[PDB]
């Protein structure tokens, strides 16, 4: 190993972590990314279920967030453990169908540039449209980078990235255990902690439901 | 050569008298093991300090409020915090300042760097003595001051033990014992209190409760060894 | 030249004064076969062990149960802890022997094997398991004050006084277990019966272990 | 090594190159059974079959088990799932088990006559074409072709641990049918439901505190 | 209703050896005390009777005009009525164990026909040896199919014969 | 010892410690399942 950043100050971290993947602390206590192929699928799968997560916490936070300054959706005040019941133009029938289809297009797609870097960068019919060579993958670019970043700031970015993304997967996984045991909001279990914050730890509340 | 802990004996091959407090107390040899005798010492100057912060502080709470027992005084605070979150809060904090002093009990060369503020570090220095931030205004020179620490803190660890054990049999704090032995002094020792002969076992009954309620539930508070009480 | 159990008899020649608790007892020659010595060996250790944290906890809880505090006697305590504590027995007894057979599996084949148990099969713990000697396993798990390690003259000793106080305290579990069958009550009782009166209240006052009178 | 029992001394037979390819070698045989060559042959055919049946039917078991108990399905029982699906069924059950063992006949005639000689079935003209995909690969039970089409056979990078995971899995899964079978001998609920009640009371709800595992205790 | 056979539960013969046993016992009984030794042993013998005859009515057994279970040994027969158990299980359960012990001492003849003095290990037994063999011969089912379809669990005409063949 | 656990292997001794055995083994099954004429359990 070197002396980059660690998950614990002077641990003899396991060495095939070596800084090369973004938020790289040397963490794997399980050594569950030793084998270099299940560290490259893992790399993908931690971005894929980070991205995810992120959006996901943004579209249960700021709709919550938007609800409780109070503008005005048709779906507001819904929680998002309860917007499956919610009633749209469409059935989640076909929603979830149309989801499929469109996201078995775009996830192959993916996963030609995870097999064979290099091949998805092209469109089926616009061929004077393609993305740049020498992408990564989990990178495209591009198109998916339309505002010009990714000149200089990448491996900052990246960290941050892969940072944000790791905070807002335990954020998820949060507001899953909070509607499991609290069984309301999670902007509501943040305000119901500022209200008295030292009668309402996870200890206090899990005890007093026993 | 040095002072003993006996002044006849001789002591063990592994105590040279380097360490501060060696006077070649190891008569079951625990501290043969050169790497045990890191943890061991390590343990012996947190026990130490440990123990002396606690003894000044049932003292001072002693003297500042005698209205509450020390025994009793985590049952009596009421603070606006609740019980659980004073328990998190020192769980947490004791997590990481206890973590990082095991991280620089294991690995010595890793901990001296501020997590935060990189310009900030402790110098190198000797496991269980940080230095640095910790230690302003050394007054003199530091081995005769490390004696002095270990030798304050083994008499605060007996210290506290003796606390423990005069308010299990007495039920009284430390100064109040005191002042009980030093108006009854031939009557008050736990000899006076206490006898075992070859047909008869008198022991001093507690004078703590078995149990005590705090807030809903009922903590058991149990005499130390009794039964082995004399 | 070395204390024998019989003094004037010589010692056997399969019992060398190398072992610790070495006194020439082996009238049956059970133990003439170096293997066979051995597994005896870590058996006597293994018995001497339970029988002092049996002989241990039996003094304490009869300390507390003769000085008034909350304790049934050893014959007692297995019915009050299960019925007291709503305890399913057979679940403990499994459990027990779950656990019990981890630890005396590994034993087992760690004396089969001495170099096994330290590969890193377990959870990666390759030296807390290797062993030390036959039946004295150490490590930082079974030795975590490192006694072994260090003087070696105090770690003889130790073997000593262990093999010694083993013996004993299964004399005094058989001991525990004869009074029980005899008196009908527990070891201190016992004990307080006899420093009452040394006579009179003796084996030889029962009528169970002296038929004749 | 990788042992079952760390200091057992592991058979002979299953330290040989030929044993140490198959998937899953813990050197477990304290029966001797494939001290034979062919023997170990044939049963790691058996095991690999006995695997992948059993992680299909428990999976059938446990998935749509813990679907009803989550009320996205009204699976019966798979100890009532037989006569439920022959009372809504077109056939009766005995035509129904001739249709299936004349089709399974076939397949694992196919498969045995592979096992007889490897990479026979392509003998061209036996079938019409698809013969040519029955050849199988050059690892026994493992026929890959048209029992591929993900293609992940294809790598020689996770093949091993693909071997690895099936069988392990496999192996587990026959246990959990084993696990099926006596617990609703012993209970006579289903097995998620038997979950449920040990999740409930862990120390009064197992197999001591059934009258059937321990009859002395 | 196989070959005339009425259940042991229907048939009144049986019922009468049942309480024919238990007056033979309670007779037996009207001579000593209220729990006397012999009383308990003979009301556990009624128990143990009453428990018999319970136990063999409620295993579907066939019952002749004597009142006595009789056993059905057609493979068709106990499988198509339900007397499996009475005679074809315990076949197989009895081949298992017999060609275990034939397997067993088999493969301690031939592990002990390579030593030098195979003769003295056949009065003196090895006890590690045949206690591993012993252990390991409950495979002893396919083991045996697996020997006889390699052609070594047979011996060729090297088995010694005479003169006229 | 070696030769003493070498007389108790011998045909005989070994013959009557297993057949104690056999016979305990089915002693303590008829026993605790008394008359088994048919395999019902
Ligand atoms: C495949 C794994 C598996 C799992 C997860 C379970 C789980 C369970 N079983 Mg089942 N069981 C299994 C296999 C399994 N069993 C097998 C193979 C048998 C036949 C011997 C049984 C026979 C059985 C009976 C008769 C009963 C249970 C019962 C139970 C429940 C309580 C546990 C108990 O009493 O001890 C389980 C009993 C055993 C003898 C242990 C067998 C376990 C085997 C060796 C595999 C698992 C070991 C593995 C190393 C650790 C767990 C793996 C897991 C993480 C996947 C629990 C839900 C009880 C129940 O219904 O309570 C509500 C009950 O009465 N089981
Ligand atoms: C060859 C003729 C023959 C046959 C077929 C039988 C058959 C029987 N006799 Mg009769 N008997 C015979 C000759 C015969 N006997 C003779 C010559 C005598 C005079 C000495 C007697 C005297 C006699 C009496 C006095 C009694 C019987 C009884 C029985 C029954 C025994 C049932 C039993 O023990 O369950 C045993 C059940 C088992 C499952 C045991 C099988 C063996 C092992 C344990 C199975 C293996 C399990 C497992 C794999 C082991 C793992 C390893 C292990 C080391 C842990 C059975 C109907 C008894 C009865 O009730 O009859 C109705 C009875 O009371 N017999
Ligand atoms: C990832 C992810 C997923 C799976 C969802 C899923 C959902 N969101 Mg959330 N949301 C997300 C991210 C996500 N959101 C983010 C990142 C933001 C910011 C929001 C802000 C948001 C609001 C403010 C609302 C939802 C609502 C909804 C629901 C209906 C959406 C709809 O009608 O289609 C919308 C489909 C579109 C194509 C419009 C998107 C336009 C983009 C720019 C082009 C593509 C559905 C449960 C609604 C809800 O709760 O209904 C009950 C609702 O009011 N979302
Ligand atoms: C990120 C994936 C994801 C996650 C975590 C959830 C999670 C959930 N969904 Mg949603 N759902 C999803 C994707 C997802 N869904 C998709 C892709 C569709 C199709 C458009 C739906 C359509 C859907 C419906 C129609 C319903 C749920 C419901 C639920 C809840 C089920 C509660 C339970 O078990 O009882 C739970 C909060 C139910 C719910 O909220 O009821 C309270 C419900 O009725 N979901
Ligand atoms: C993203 C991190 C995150 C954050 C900020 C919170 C925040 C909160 N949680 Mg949630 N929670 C999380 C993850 C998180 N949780 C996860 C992953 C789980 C699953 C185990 C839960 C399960 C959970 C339950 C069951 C409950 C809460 C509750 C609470 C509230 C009170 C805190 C408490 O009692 O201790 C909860 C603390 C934990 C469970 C420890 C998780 C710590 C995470 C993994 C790392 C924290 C990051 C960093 C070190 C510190 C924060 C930095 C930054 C965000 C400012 C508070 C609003 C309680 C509530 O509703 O209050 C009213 C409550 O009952 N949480
Ligand atoms: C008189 C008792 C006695 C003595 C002298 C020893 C001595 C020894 N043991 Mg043994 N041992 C004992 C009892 C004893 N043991 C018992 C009862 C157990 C079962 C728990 C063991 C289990 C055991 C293992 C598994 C191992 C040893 C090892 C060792 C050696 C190194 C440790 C040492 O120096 O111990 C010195 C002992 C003392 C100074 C005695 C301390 C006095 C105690 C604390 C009295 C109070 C007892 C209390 C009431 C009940 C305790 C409960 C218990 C669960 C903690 C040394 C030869 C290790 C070894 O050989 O390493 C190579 C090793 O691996 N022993
Ligand atoms: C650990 C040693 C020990 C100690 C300190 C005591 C102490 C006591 N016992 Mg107990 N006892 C012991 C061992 C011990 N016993 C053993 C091993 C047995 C079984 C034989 C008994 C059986 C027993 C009974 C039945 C009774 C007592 C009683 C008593 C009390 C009065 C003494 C008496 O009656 O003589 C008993 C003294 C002995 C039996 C001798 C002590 C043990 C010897 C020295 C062991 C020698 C073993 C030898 C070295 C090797 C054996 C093999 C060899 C034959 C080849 C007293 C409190 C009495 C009581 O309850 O008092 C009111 C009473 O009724 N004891
Ligand atoms: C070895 C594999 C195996 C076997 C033999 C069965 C057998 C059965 N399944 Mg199960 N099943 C399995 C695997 C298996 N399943 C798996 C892997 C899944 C998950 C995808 C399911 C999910 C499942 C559901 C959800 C249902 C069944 C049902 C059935 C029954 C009717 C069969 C059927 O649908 O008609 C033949 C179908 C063909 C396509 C041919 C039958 C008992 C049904 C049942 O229990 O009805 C009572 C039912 O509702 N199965
Ligand atoms: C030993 C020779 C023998 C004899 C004489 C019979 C005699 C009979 N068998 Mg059985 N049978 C036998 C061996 C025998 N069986 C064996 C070894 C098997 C294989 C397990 C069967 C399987 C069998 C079946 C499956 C059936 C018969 C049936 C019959 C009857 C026509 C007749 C009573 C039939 C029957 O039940 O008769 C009413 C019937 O359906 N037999
Ligand atoms: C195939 C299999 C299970 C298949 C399950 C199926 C099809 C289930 C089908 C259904 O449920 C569904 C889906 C739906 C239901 O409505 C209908 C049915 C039809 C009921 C289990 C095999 C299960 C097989 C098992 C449990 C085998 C266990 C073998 C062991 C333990 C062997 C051990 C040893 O042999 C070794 C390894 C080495 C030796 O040296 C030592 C010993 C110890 C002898």
């Amino acid at each position: 190993d070197a002396a980059l950043p660690s998950w614990m100050p002077g641990a003899d971290l396991p060495g095939y972590l070596n800084g090369t993947l973004p938020g790289d602390f040397g963490f794997d206590p399980l050594y569950l990314g030793q084998d270099p192929v299940k560290l490259k699928w893992y790399a993908q799968a931690e971005l894929m279920n980070a991205r995810f997560a992120m959006l996901a916490v943004a579209g249960i936070l700021v709709p919550e967030l938007l609800s409780n300054i109070g503008f005005s959706w048709p779906g507001a005040g819904v929680a998002w453990y309860d917007a499956g019941k919610f009633e749209y133009f469409a059935p989640a029938s076909s929603l979830f169908g149309v989801q499929m289809l469109l996201f078995a297009w775009v996830e192959i797609r993916r996963y030609q540039d995870f097999v064979k870097p290099g091949s998805a960068n092209q469109d089926p019919i616009f061929t004077n449209n393609k993305l740049p060579d020498g992408n990564e993958p989990g990178y495209p670019g591009g198109i998916f980078d339309p505002f010009g970043w990714s000149k200089g700031d990448i491996k900052s970015l990246k960290l941050k990235e892969i940072k944000n993304g790791r905070l807002a997967m335990l954020a998820f996984a949060g507001f899953i255990g909070q509607a499991y045991t609290t069984g309301t909001t999670p902007l509501k279990n943040l305000s119901t902690h500022l209200a008295d914050p030292w009668s309402t730890t996870v200890w206090q509340n899990d005890l007093a439901r026993l | 050569s040095r002072p003993l802990w006996l002044p006849g004996s001789t002591p063990p091959a592994h105590l040279k008298g380097d360490l501060p407090g060696d006077f070649g107390f190891d008569p079951l040899g625990l501290g043969a093991n050169a790497e045990s005798l890191k943890w061991f010492k390590e343990s012996e100057l947190v026990h130490s300090r440990w123990a002396m912060a606690a003894v000044a502080g049932i003292l001072v709470q002693e003297i500042v409020r005698p209205d509450v027992f020390w025994y009793n005084a985590g049952k009596e605070v009421e603070s606006p915090l609740g019980p659980l979150g004073l328990l998190a809060v020192e769980f947490f904090l004791m997590h990481w300042v206890e973590v990082r002093r095991w991280q620089d009990l294991r690995k010595p060369g890793s901990v001296d760097q501020d997590p935060i503020f990189s310009q900030y570090k402790l110098p190198p220095h000797e496991v269980g003595y940080p230095g640095g931030v910790f230690a302003p205004f050394i007054p003199g020179d530091l081995a005769e001051l490390k004696v002095k620490e270990i030798k304050n803190g083994r008499l605060a660890m007996l210290a506290f033990v003796g606390f423990v054990m005069a308010a299990q049999v007495t039920g009284k704090g430390p100064i109040a014992a005191l002042q009980e032995h030093l108006a009854d002094p031939w009557g008050t020792t736990i000899f006076s209190k206490a006898a075992v002969v070859p047909g008869q076992a008198v022991a001093p009954p507690c004078k703590i409760p078995a149990s005590v309620s705090y807030k809903g539930i009922e903590i058991p508070t149990p005499c130390f060894l009794q039964g082995l009480w004399p | 030249v070395r204390p024998v159990w019989f003094p004037g008899n010589p010692p056997p020649a399969h019992l060398d004064g190398s072992l610790a608790g070495d006194y020439g007892f082996d009238p049956l020659f059970l133990g003439q076969e170096p293997q066979t010595l051995k597994w005896y060996v870590q058996a006597e250790l293994v018995h001497g062990r339970f029988a002092m944290l049996g002989a241990a906890g039996i003094i304490l809880t009869s300390i507390g149960a003769k000085v008034g505090l909350g304790f049934p006697e050893w014959y007692d305590a297995g019915k009050v802890v299960v019925e007291k504590n709503n305890i399913d027995f057979p679940t403990l007894m499994v459990i027990q022997f779950y656990l019990m057979g981890w630890a005396e599996t590994k034993r087992w084949y760690d004396f089969k094997n001495p170099g096994s148990q330290a590969d890193g099969s377990f959870l990666g713990f390759t030296e807390e398991f290797k062993g030390l000697e036959n039946g004295y396993p150490g490590g930082r798990f079974f030795d975590p004050m490192g006694l072994s390690r260090g003087d070696a003259a105090k770690y003889q000793e130790y073997k000593q006084k262990e093999v010694k106080n083993g013996r004993l305290a299964m004399i005094a579990c058989l001991g525990f277990a004869a009074q029980y069958a005899a008196t009908g009550k527990g070891p201190l009782d016992n004990l307080a019966d006899h420093l009452a009166d040394p006579n009179h209240v003796n084996f030889a006052t029962n009528g169970v272990s002296i038929p004749i009178a | 090594r990788q042992s079952w029992l760390p200091g057992s001394q592991i058979p002979a037979h299953l330290d040989t190159p030929a044993a140490q390819a198959l998937a899953g070698n813990f050197g477990f045989d304290p029966l001797g059974l494939g001290k034979d060559p062919v023997a170990l042959r044939w049963y790691q055919q058996a095991e690999l079959i006995h695997c992948r049946t059993a992680m299909a039917g428990v999976a059938g078991i446990l998935i749509p088990g813990l679907l009803t108990k989550a009320g996205a399905l009204n699976v019966p029982e798979w100890y009532d799932a037989g006569k439920v699906a022959i009372e809504n069924s077109f056939a009766p059950w005995g035509s129904l088990l001739a249709v299936q063992l004349f089709l399974c006949g076939f397949v694992e005639a196919k498969r045995w006559q592979d096992i007889r000689k490897p990479g026979s079935q392509g003998e061209p003209g036996s079938f019409l074409g698809f013969e040519a995909s029955l050849k199988g690969t050059s690892e026994l039970g493992y026929p890959g072709g048209p029992f591929d089409p993900l293609g992940l056979s294809k790598e020689a990078d996770k093949w091993a641990d693909w071997k690895l995971k099936e069988v392990k899995n496999g192996r587990l899964a026959m246990l959990a049918f084993l696990g099926f079978v006596a617990q609703k001998y012993a209970t006579g609920a289903g097995p998620v439901d038997n979950l449920a009640a040990h999740l409930k009371d862990p120390w009064h709800v197992n197999y001591a505190t059934n009258g059937v595992s321990l009859p002395f205790l | 209703d196989i070959a005339g056979l009425t259940p042991c539960s229907e048939s009144k013969a049986y019922a009468k050896l049942e309480k024919k046993e238990l007056k033979t016992l309670e007779k037996r009984l009207k001579q000593y005390e209220a729990d006397s030794a012999p009383a308990v042993a003979l009301k556990a013998t009624m128990e143990r009777t009453k428990a018999r005859f319970a136990n063999y009515a409620k295993a579907g057994l066939l019952c002749g005009n004597d009142g006595l279970p009789h056993l059905i040994a057609d493979p068709g027969l106990a499988l198509k009525y339900g007397h499996a158990g009475e005679v074809f299980i315990p076949t197989f359960g009895f081949l298992y164990v017999a060609g275990y012990i034939g397997y067993v001492g088999r493969q301690y003849l031939i592990a002990v026909k390579g030593e030098a003095k195979p003769t003295d290990k056949e009065i003196i037994i090895d006890v590690p040896l045949a206690t591993k063999l012993a252990w390991q011969g409950a495979g002893w089912p396919l083991a045996a199919v697996q020997e006889l379809q390699r052609g070594t669990l047979l011996e060729k005409e090297e088995n010694i014969t005479v003169s006229p063949r | 010892m070696k030769d003493f656990t070498t007389y108790l292997s011998t045909a005989p001794v070994i013959a009557t410690i297993w057949f104690t055995f056999t016979a305990g083994l089915l002693i303590e099954i008829n026993r605790y399942f008394p008359d088994p004429l048919v395999f019902s359990f």
